[PDB]
DNA sequence: ATCTTCCCTATTTAAATTGCT
DNA sequence: AGCAATTTAAATAGGGAAGAT
């Protein structure tokens, strides 16, 4: 590896990363260096040279392209290494920075007028209740409405007027409104819970209109005429000449605010609400020290008087500005070019040179990468988003596991941690036993990589190593919930952090479909608020049906709208990539995505089905499902087995479900050898993870190590009773399964758990389908919604898996990629299908994915929670005694083949499940008895 | 400038895109919209282009001029099938040698003399493909393509109409476009408004042969405006014949190869300077019309 | 012929020479230059890079072996460029 | 240092002649009498030889050995004829592993084990020649190194002692001095003395490779007192033991060829550099004496 | 300055601090801090070291090795060096490996005089508990180190593996741990992670340690990588074996005396050097390692 | 001695402005 | 619009002195 590094830095920081790159390469003279060194060589020389300090001014070439880029140094837009940059480019008809400059100042000055009532002044000094009747936003709110209703707002003199207690500040003036919602919900976004107007409104002030202060600031309301009684002690030079300016500077813009549409109106105030956070928090994360009295905003940390409201309205204002002025006219640190990605891929990844069929200077993207498992698509998508120069990503994926496994494929294929971020936001305790040195494994938390520009206007210089991971990673492979809060939050600002890095950096959400439907409205929200500011959206998903790549188009298509008519460009369309391991199709896609979409569909079916049929379902006839499973596994042993050894996989849905095929199974008498495991998700911290780390080692069968992790000399069936916890993130190969069937892409996917890593054809059947699920003895009015799509508003006619699948059935994602609407009462496949598109729709709703008018309100972060679970209240194992109402027993020990002891951790309790005793146990978590 | 680096051995080679070009203090140079200003070495260009964006001032232009840079500008295109209309601005106050000229003419204005260059001309693109083989791509030498090259050659022979040439032309495109995509493995049709990577690198190589060959005509002081082979079709100029001659044998391998490689346009710039540079494809291009002239 | 051409000049005398060899040469930054000429031009940026005044600082590579050296640049004895340049050295009897 | 450039993955090497190398702004840099002080990649280093009129302060070899860079010198028995003491300062001061010390003297202690190892490092002269082909030169596929190869195994299988193998070490080295020469037209007589440039390069190259085996040797801690071979003129230790895997191979194409296209010690130098790094020599023969310890 | 340190019985190794060693009128003289210019006696020195501010020159070094003074790179003190060669049996008639270093791998081969070895080991360890008696440590002769010292020669005695030897070591060097606290008036644990005055002070008074008996394993040719009680995958497991002698008869009373009276850490160096040149430790380790060895 | 840190020391580059064509 | 003259100033290089090892 031949690099070349050039350096543009004044100061003697041309001295001092002098030494570090002339330890590292030879000197070719005149401040540049050149030569020959290794990829760690190139890790450790970035390492320290990015630590040296601030202002290192660095280029680095790799032959041709540039390696590495510190700071924000222009360098190469064709040519590298320019004269002098001095000022004044382009200097254009700005507009919309202009609009987003003018209401950010008039609501920064103007967002905390309400803290001059008397209630605010005795909440700082604690004589009163810390908790106001009517929160300051709104009162500060009201001044402002209450101004305009008398004077004109835009151009005048200011004077605070006598405010009373008003329900609603949001006339018909849509720059006002803007600025009156700027200013409530500059802590918390008003919260609509009418039914009728969450039906019906939908435009920008016909929904704010019904924004109340019953909303969530009308707290308890008895104190509200002290809270409306207010001094004009503001009246000083530097504010009023600020206030005028900045009004002035919204007079002069906003004609140009009425010829933006909808969606520029919500994205531009959403723009605008996040910088004004971001001054906000800022400038009360400082001290600032000094005050003029008589009138505070905020408290220190020993409860003192601090920050007086004249020059903490200044203060915010200047670091929103100053926010903004960033967030909009940054160049964004982007990753290493990865030398071991853009070489060609050989044999099974060969088809990922279909990079080389799109274009590398495309502004916008929306890859729908409909590969299969096993063939890379990570890597590929990582080779997707280095086509077109350098990397900066957000790989979003789901589970902690699912990010390491990225991670350290990641770091062993090129990318080092200058340029890598592996964020999982909650300090697990599984570390690796054995073998500290002879590890080669466990990718760690440490980032060396490079802070960005962006830390300076966040809060207290953004914060500790967490923040600093979030926002200045190139490539930040991080659990997904770290960027699902950038569409909004209910109290605090926890929007901006997510917000400010999915502004500037792609995004990457791999394997969709195991998220909830409402989850997956709030990720197709954020891939509509990354595709508003240009950035390109890879989603890979083999299984992925037409409703959800349509959804996820069209927020891309809105996005791209918003990002389009922002810089005054005219729309030509999405550049969609669609994507195999048989092909890809770049097309230019304004209109009709359906038809190319299933058209590139059905010809992926056509790829696949040609192909010999490796998971052949039948679906038992045995009504009773214990007796099925017996059956079941004395027939797929007697067909599949491996010398008289055989792996099974008994899929069940919940688990006290698990628990009960695994008591039925171990009291089973046979001839058969069963060993018993349980895989469910109510585990111990120490025996969770054990089980995962020896399932992965013992069902991996790319080669023959398992061998000697299991007695495969005696003939032995190694059964795994398991729970949904199989079927997403787990690359386990097991010679067949019996699933009870809960929704068809667990089918799909616990085939994707049977010869995964194997070729070998089955010849008879290597699925067998339980006849009914367990809660069909449970609730036979629905028995599919555990695990499933059925619901309360989609009920199936019959819960028969005859009637609603296919006996005989070769399972592959085809059934899930062709769509079907019709027949949803008797199909499972059409049910799934149906309640995809009617619940992921093309509408703004109120938990949709268009949303529209909502942004603004809370609305959309209360009834479409991310990760909406049941209450879930923690029982801790601390060193063998449990905290609750636990009671540790004893398993059945008759099949147990591998039980895993465990003494700290904890479990996670449904709070339905608390009132009892959830009775841990060794072998199996938690269950009903 | 004492002597000015004869065209022929002239090496820099540009086709500059969003950037407005310039002189500062001395250099012509171009600036695109970031601020970053790179020069152009303009005693040793060879020829700059101008692509979408582009934007050139008075005197630059006449640095390039009196230097002796032949400068065009890319678009201009728009038919469904033609590469339509290249704008090529000419040196034309270095008074040129004129015998070339009048060689150039004396060809032209007899019908059998521009048949019978208009023959040798159709071979010089086969003795290209003998004589400039790539390390990548096809052989020459195997059978398929001595097969067509060897029906060209006896079709060109026995021909005695421009329209024979004309449909002959045709095939021998056909034959190279589909052979090149047989070896590549893809399926290709030449439209010069596709977003194939195979394509636009052939309508970049386009340009790159466009002011290669208006470089060795002016270096000769040939005129465009002399085309010995033309047709309803074929309507481009004399450029349509001395720039095609080096697309089978230079341009639509290096596109393909270019394409197949798949990184950005720059490294197919680079590949372009690096073989007209490595093999004197200009002087091997001005040395053939001497050979022409005088015979 | 490839070439590469450093400049080690203070003054203006990094900008005066800078126009002549950027008339012949492509600008790889950092007051350096690379690429393709012919060895007439060759002689016609000696001819012009001389001539331009006393002060010339200018190391030339053809490949690896130095092409010429304008001025008493040390330029290479082993390696080229060095840096932290400096007087006193020897001081023998 | 962060992990630091394994010793297999250093690329840089050199040896300097005539300069004081000090430390300054902590850069290990050689100042020469002209006043220009060159730095040193030391993180990056393999070896610095240093030749006649060199000199180095403690402060360089302390920040050397901290980066594991070997420094030897050319002189003191450093005439290379009877090669007894060239003066070779190793980094010791980083503890290094063990095993392949353990595995190497269980194999020397034992004498039959020995003679085997010392039959393994034969054959791996012959196993770099085929692997590091050089196509300036000799072709290692011809009748007479064929031949001669085929009967330096056929003598060295049946090898009965290090007396026996001192003679076959005469007949592949002379020999293909020898082959070498006739074949680069020039009555070759290895001399270290000599001055033809045919020597001159020949002791630069001897130099280098032994910076590369002595690098190799210390990396995995093996020492110098530890040879396989034993003779009469075999004295120098284990360096040139395994230096000479690669004098035929490598450092005796690359001084002929440069010998005979008139190349300068400089660039002989860097020829040796750019075959070091490009074909990874010192992870081949890191990884060839983990062969050859391994039990 | 010029230091004088016996090592064996009359070769002196010879430190030069703040000098510039090089050739005067034929024969290496250096010149010093002051001015004034210093010769060597080839005759009296075998091991000549180069500390902090010195340097050498090539033709010094040469003539160095070749009168027999072997030349070694040391951080400024004596007993912290990082650069070396390896003794030989002579340094220009032959290359050899000591017969100190061959008898070493022999004893360590047989594992009846490995066992053997480690019981000489531990038993010139409390040798030297008494042998460097100083003042403000405890009593070697009080009744509860003589009790430990005891129990230990028992244990030792007693024992035939070498897991029973490491637990009886680890017993005895952290009983003497708890004395040295009892003495002064503190809760001291052993770890190396502790930012305390005792803790971090025996820590860089065990690599004081390291250094000294790292030199006097070089100055016979012991190797780095045959430890007699840490395992065979410990990396330089030897240096720690010897240092182990020193480490709580010498380095832990001074490590204790100093945090004691809270000094800095540059004056507990020259302490540490001050006692390794008074007591001449380093030619204790050098008859140790001898008596060891030769048996 | 070697090397580092810092203070002169002024020598040396980059920006800035602005008539002039 | 490019440039030139010409100021203005920020920074780069170097030498001497003193303090460390
Ligand atoms: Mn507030
Ligand atoms: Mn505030």
């Amino acid at each position: 590896m031949f690099i070349r590094i050039k350096c543009f830095s004044k100061q003697p920081i041309a001295k001092k990363v002098s030494r570090e790159v002339s330890a590292y390469l030879e000197y070719t003279g005149n401040n540049t260096w050149e030569g020959h060194i290794s990829g760690q060589g190139v890790s450790n020389l970035q390492t320290k040279l990015i630590n040296v300090g601030k202002g290192v001014k660095v280029v680095c070439n790799y032959q041709d392209k540039v390696l590495f880029a510190i700071g924000n140094v222009a360098m190469s837009d064709t040519g590298s290494v320019p004269k002098y940059t001095t000022k004044k480019v382009y200097k254009p008809d700005d507009s919309i920075f202009t609009l987003k400059q003018g209401l950010v100042g008039v609501a920064a000055l103007w967002h905390d007028l309400g803290k001059a009532n008397s209630y605010f002044q005795r909440k700082l000094r604690g004589e009163c209740n810390p908790s106001d009747p009517v929160r300051h936003e709104w009162v500060s709110g009201v001044i402002v409405s209450t101004f305009a209703k008398g004077n004109d707002w835009l151009s005048d003199d200011f004077i605070i007027p006598e405010v009373k207690h008003s329900d609603n500040v949001f006339g018909d003036d849509q720059v006002l409104n803007a600025v009156l919602w700027l200013i409530n919900t500059h802590h918390k976004k008003g919260l609509v819970e009418d039914p009728i107007y969450r039906a019906t409104k939908t435009m920008f002030t016909e929904t704010l209109q019904c924004v109340n202060v019953n909303g969530g600031w009308f707290n308890y309301g008895d104190n509200i005429d002290e809270c409306y009684k207010i001094d004009t002690s503001f009246i000083t030079d530097t504010y009023v000449k600020q206030l005028n300016r900045y009004r002035k500077k919204l007079l002069a813009t906003k004609h140009i605010w009425f010829t933006l549409g909808e969606d520029q109106k919500i994205a531009i105030l959403q723009e605008c609400r996040v910088a004004l956070m971001l001054g906000d928090s800022n400038f009360s994360s400082d001290l600032i020290g000094g005050d003029g009295s008589h009138l505070y905003a905020n408290l220190d940390e020993c409860g003192n008087l601090k920050q007086t409201l004249t020059q903490h309205l200044l203060g915010v204002t200047d670091c929103a500005l100053k926010a903004l002025f960033t967030i909009n006219h940054h160049k964004p640190v982007k990753a290493n070019f990865i030398p071991t990605i853009a070489e060609k891929g050989e044999g099974k990844f060969a088809w990922q040179n279909g990079v080389n069929m799109v274009d590398s200077s495309i502004d916008n993207m929306f890859c729908i990468n409909m590969a299969s498992t096993g063939k890379g698509k990570t890597l590929a998508n990582l080779k997707l988003l280095q086509h077109f120069g350098n990397v900066r990503c957000s790989f979003g994926l789901g589970m902690v596991s699912l990010t390491k496994q990225t991670a350290k494929q990641f770091l062993d294929m090129g990318v080092d941690y200058n340029s890598a971020a592996m964020v999982t936001g909650f300090s697990k305790s599984r570390f690796n036993l054995g073998s500290e040195s002879l590890d080669q494994d466990e990718v760690s938390v440490e980032y060396w990589g490079q802070t960005s520009s962006l830390s300076k206007v966040f809060p207290n210089n953004n914060a500790g190593f967490k923040n600093k991971k979030l926002l200045s990673a190139p490539i930040l492979v991080t659990t997904t919930d770290h960027l699902v809060k950038a569409s909004g939050v209910k109290k605090g600002n926890k929007q901006m952090l997510p917000y400010v890095r999915c502004m500037h950096s792609d995004l990457v959400l791999d394997e969709i479909d195991d998220y909830g439907i409402e989850d997956m409205v709030v990720l197709a929200r954020l891939v509509y608020l990354t595709a508003c500011y240009g950035n390109k959206v890879i989603i890979s998903s083999a299984t992925i049906t037409p409703a959800i790549s349509n959804i996820f188009y069209e927020a891309y298509s809105s996005g791209y709208k918003v990002f389009c008519a922002n810089k005054q460009t005219t729309y030509k369309g999405v550049n969609v990539v669609w994507w195999d391991e048989f092909g890809i199709k770049v097309e230019k896609v304004t209109d009709q995505f359906s038809n190319l979409n299933t058209r590139f569909v059905n010809k992926r079916i056509t790829n696949l089905l040609e192909s010999t049929p490796k998971h052949k379902a039948l679906v038992v006839d045995q009504d009773d499902n214990m007796e099925a499973v017996k059956q079941s596994i004395t027939t797929l042993h007697n067909a599949h087995n491996s010398g008289g050894v055989s792996f099974g996989l008994i899929r069940t849905t919940t688990i006290k479900d698990c628990v009960a095929v695994t008591q039925e199974l171990q009291n089973w008498e046979t001839d058969l050898s069963i060993k018993i495991l349980c895989y469910h998700s109510r585990f111990v911290g120490d025996t969770k993870a054990q089980m995962e780390e020896y399932l992965s080692k013992v069902l991996n069968r790319k080669g023959d190590e398992y061998k000697k992790f299991v007695d495969t000399t005696t003939p032995t069936a190694y059964i795994v009773v398991a729970t949904p916890v199989v079927e997403v993130g787990r690359d386990f190969d097991f010679d067949w399964a019996i699933i009870e069937p809960s929704s068809e892409r667990s089918i799909v996917q616990c085939a994707g758990r049977v010869l995964r890593h194997r070729s070998s054809t089955p010849t008879t059947h290597n699925i067998h389908i339980l006849k009914y699920p367990f809660k069909f003895y449970r609730n036979s009015n629905i028995c599919y919604d555990v695990a499933g799509y059925e619901s309360k508003g989609y009920k199936l006619k019959s819960k028969n898996m005859l009637d609603i699948y296919k006996k005989e059935s070769i399972v592959n994602s085809v059934n899930r990629l062709q769509g079907d609407a019709a027949f949803y009462t008797k199909s499972l496949t059409a049910l799934e299908h149906k309640v995809l598109l009617d619940k992921l729709t093309t509408d703004i709703a109120d938990t949709n994915v268009f949303v529209g008018g909502w942004q603004l309100t809370a609305n959309p972060h209360e009834y479409c929670k991310w990760r909406r679970g049941t209450k879930n209240e923690d029982l801790v194992l601390t060193d063998g005694k449990w905290s609750g109402n636990v009671t540790t027993t004893k398993p059945i020990q008759s099949k147990i083949w591998r039980k895993w002891q465990g003494e700290n951790g904890s479990i996670t309790v449904p709070e339905y499940l608390l009132d009892k005793t959830i009775c841990y146990n060794d072998f199996y978590g938690g269950y009903e008895n | 400038m004492q002597k000015q680096i004869l065209t022929s051995q002239k090496r820099n080679m540009y086709i500059l895109s969003r950037c407005k070009v310039l002189v500062k203090n001395g250099q012509v140079c171009h600036l695109h919209e970031d601020g970053n200003v790179y020069t152009v070495p303009y005693a040793n260009t060879v020829f700059i282009g101008l692509a979408e964006g582009t934007s050139i001032t008075n005197e630059a232009m006449s640095m390039l001029a009196a230097n002796g840079v032949i400068v065009f500008w890319t678009k201009g295109g728009g038919y469904d099938m033609f590469a339509a209309d290249i704008i090529c601005h000419l040196p034309q106050a270095d008074y040129r040698p004129t015998k070339y000229m009048q060689n150039w003419v004396r060809l032209w204005l007899d019908e059998e003399k521009k048949l019978s260059a208009a023959k040798e001309i159709l071979k010089m693109r086969v003795d290209s493909l003998s004589t400039h083989v790539h390390d990548f791509g096809v052989d020459v030498e195997n059978k398929r393509v001595s097969s067509i090259v060897n029906k060209f050659d006896k079709g060109v022979t026995q021909a005695t109409s421009f329209e024979s040439l004309l449909g002959h032309e045709g095939t021998f495109v056909k034959s190279l476009y589909k052979e090149y995509a047989l070896e590549y493995e893809i399926e290709f049709k030449r439209d010069h408004k596709s977003a194939d990577n195979y394509n636009k690198f052939l309508t970049l190589g386009n340009y790159y042969a466009y002011g290669i060959a208006r470089s060795s005509l002016w270096a000769l002081g040939i005129d465009n405006s002399f085309p010995l082979l033309h047709g309803s079709t074929r309507r481009g100029g004399l450029v349509f014949d001395v720039a095609d001659i080096i697309k089978t044998s230079i341009i639509l391998p290096l596109a393909f190869h270019a394409a197949d490689q798949g990184m950005s346009n720059t490294e197919f710039k680079r590949s372009c300077v690096a073989y007209f540079d490595k093999n004197d494809i200009l002087a091997y291009l001005i040395n053939n019309i001497k050979r022409l002239c005088m015979e």
